[PDB]
């Protein structure tokens, strides 16, 4: 048992004959891969088992045997020994990159090296060492790419920090390389996932959108992947959706493609409504693209937004994006004003919107978006007037603007909402005393901003005009 | 014998006086009216032999929510409760506002927060009636002493909830 393993590791330290050491390493690798016990993981974790092997492989590069089986042996050891990654750090990256550099031109030698690199990069804190080497790891992996086992899809983590100029260089060269990968490996779900999220990672710089939209290749490929490759895959749809969200800009007038992606977005939010995975990205993307497109679907959007608020109350971002989408939809489509409300067959989204505002007072963005949404809703349908007033909206937002004063956008949205709320209604002296001083103080605190002043003046205008004695005070 | 003060707060038109009339004046349902100012009620409970407790229920008018909730009402108070109608999430947000206000402007001799109970007013009304799963989020998040559904008109659970709350209050 362990005595034979001790003899093998002792003989491994001799480094006498390359062929004999190769056979011993092969026998040790064959014996180690078993489910009998953790004898191979005897807690020693001695580098003397594998450091001389990699030294011999690097120095004697012509020895293909140690290259072929030493990588498999270390892969099996890492997959078996739990603290092997802990033994890696606290180097080996230099050794593996030299292995990939000098003599890994064979398919068999390359695949094991890329697999070992992929499993090593799942540990963390070693990527910095990999990116600060001298072997040009990005050039190595680019030179690596028609094999089905595309282990180079582990290039993922390398995009986490690449800098803008090198990112543009990767955009060009790696896009030229990766289009072939996605075309020849269309029937590989994991490969499609990795390629799509690598596109996500490289799409961070703003200047590269024009490069990505050189011939609408990005839009077409992502739409085709969403349509065909993944009818019922959550990860693919989520990644493609995040690409859709990050690829919205001044060039949004991709009219036909607009319509296409819009449909796909609907499909996405209708087929996986359980996590932020799709909801936030699609709703923000959808809101902008719906504005552009509109210049049925609206009912589906209302339903999707209602479940988005309902099922993700704990996340600020989801509710913000969803209520913003509801606002942007209602702005361009007013026919559904009666389609929403407390009555049966209509989504009670007004209470959900109010809830969003109250449950995230600490954030100005949620207040801004939800306030604009319910202000547009109140302006659309007159029936909702005096209902939210009876529900506690006026004094509540007054206290909220008292809490949030450092920004002008929040004050402007609040004043606009008061204007569209209090229109066509008559208040009492108590409401006057509870409204006028607070809005006057808010207007004083933000005197320079023109929209805030306009909305405040409009609100005061719509709101200003025994009983005589009280009114005099 | 002992005396105590309980302050009932909540949104407007939530039948704030309905519950206090039901528990003390034995008046339930009735017409829905607006409470202009703070009103008072007395309750006497024979909790134990030779131990009779008196309760002063102050039903704070929620119309002036934007107005500064003066600490004089909560001054010398021994207990409080927030009761909101179940047909509006705005009553729920208002209850959050009341909870924040009382946490900011209420003190006890031991310094610990006084017991608070979440009353789900008028559950005998469609459609948002038994949504206890949504209520549980704030029930465990706000750290309230208790939470209990109720119906002022039917008086289905006013007595048990009030007994639980007062037992918790004397437990301190």
């Amino acid at each position: 048992d362990e005595e034979t393993l001790k003899k093998l590791i002792v003989r491994l330290n001799n480094v006498q004959e390359g062929k004999q050491i190769e056979t011993l390493v092969q026998i040790l690798e064959d014996l180690l891969v078993f489910t009998y016990s953790e004898h191979a993981s005897k807690l020693f974790q001695g580098k003397n088992i594998h450091v001389p092997l990699l030294i011999v492989l690097d120095s004697y590069m012509r020895v293909a045997s140690v290259q072929q089986v030493g990588w498999s042996l270390l892969c099996k050891l890492i997959e078996v020994c739990p603290g092997t990654m802990q033994s890696l750090m606290g180097g080996v990256h230099q050794l593996i990159l030299k292995m990939l550099t000098v003599h890994n031109a064979s398919v068999n030698l390359s695949v094991i090296g890329l697999k070992t690199l992929d499993l090593l990069l799942t540990s963390g804190k070693i990527t910095l060492l990999i990116l600060d080497e001298e072997s040009d790891i990005f050039m190595l992996i680019f030179d690596a790419m028609a094999n089905d086992e595309q282990l180079g899809c582990a290039l993922h983590v390398l995009f986490e920090r690449v800098s803008e100029e090198q990112l543009t260089e990767f955009v060009e060269n790696k896009d030229y390389m990766i289009l072939s990968a996605l075309t020849n490996f269309k029937d590989e779900e994991e490969i499609v996932l990795h390629v799509l999220h690598c596109l996500h990672s490289l799409a961070i710089p703003c200047n590269n959108v024009e490069v990505l939209m050189s011939g609408n290749v990005r839009c077409y490929n992502i739409v085709v992947e969403a349509m065909k490759a993944f009818p019922m895959s959550e990860r693919i749809q989520e990644v493609s959706c995040c690409l859709l969200h990050r690829l919205t800009l001044g060039n949004f007038f991709n009219i036909l493609v607009l319509n296409e992606v819009h449909e796909f977005v609907v499909k996405a939010v209708q087929q996986y409504p359980e996590n932020a995975a799709l909801q936030i990205s699609a709703l923000s993307c959808l809101a902008l693209l719906t504005e552009t497109i509109f210049l049925e679907d609206k009912l589906f959007w209302l339903e999707a937004c209602y479940k988005a608020l309902t099922w993700h109350r704990k996340n600020k971002h989801v509710q913000e994006a969803a209520c913003w989408a509801l606002n942007n939809l209602l702005m361009y489509q007013n026919s559904l004003h009666e389609k929403i409300g407390d009555e049966d067959g209509h989504f009670p989204a007004h209470r959900e919107v109010m809830l969003s505002m109250l449950m995230h007072s600490s954030s100005k963005e949620v207040f801004q978006a939800s306030a604009n949404a319910l202000s547009t809703l109140l302006e659309q349908n007159v029936n909702f007037r005096k209902i939210l007033l009876s529900k506690g909206i006026h004094l509540n937002v007054l206290e909220l603007m008292q809490k949030h004063i450092h920004s002008p956008e929040v004050a402007e949205s609040g004043c606009k909402m008061l204007n569209h709320l209090f229109e066509g209604s008559n208040t009492s002296l108590d409401i006057m005393a509870a409204v006028v001083p607070k809005i006057l103080t808010v207007m004083k605190r933000h005197e320079t901003s023109l929209p805030v002043q306009l909305e405040a003046l409009r609100a005061i205008l719509h709101f200003i005009v025994e009983f005589h004695h009280k009114l005099n005070m | 014998d002992h005396l105590f003060k309980v302050l009932v707060v909540g949104d407007a038109a939530v039948g704030k006086t309905s519950l206090v009339q039901r528990y003390s004046q034995d008046s339930f349902s009735k017409h829905y009216k607006s409470t202009v100012g703070v009103d008072f009620a007395l309750k006497v409970l024979q909790w134990s032999d030779y131990e009779i407790v008196r309760l002063q229920l102050w039903d704070i008018a929620g119309l002036e929510r934007f107005a500064a909730m003066t600490r004089l009402y909560y001054r010398d108070a021994s207990a409080c409760v927030i009761m909101f109608d179940v047909t509006n999430a705005t009553t729920f947000s208002n209850s959050q506002r009341w909870k924040q206000d009382l946490d900011s402007k209420l003190t006890l001799p031991n310094g610990e927060p006084v017991p608070c109970l979440l009353l789900a007013n008028k559950c005998d009304l469609s459609p948002w009636a038994v949504s206890r799963d949504q209520i549980d989020r704030f029930s465990k998040e706000n750290g309230f002493t208790g939470w209990t559904e109720t119906s002022v008109k039917e008086n289905k659970n006013i007595n048990e909830a009030m007994r639980v709350l007062i037992e918790k209050m004397m437990r301190n």
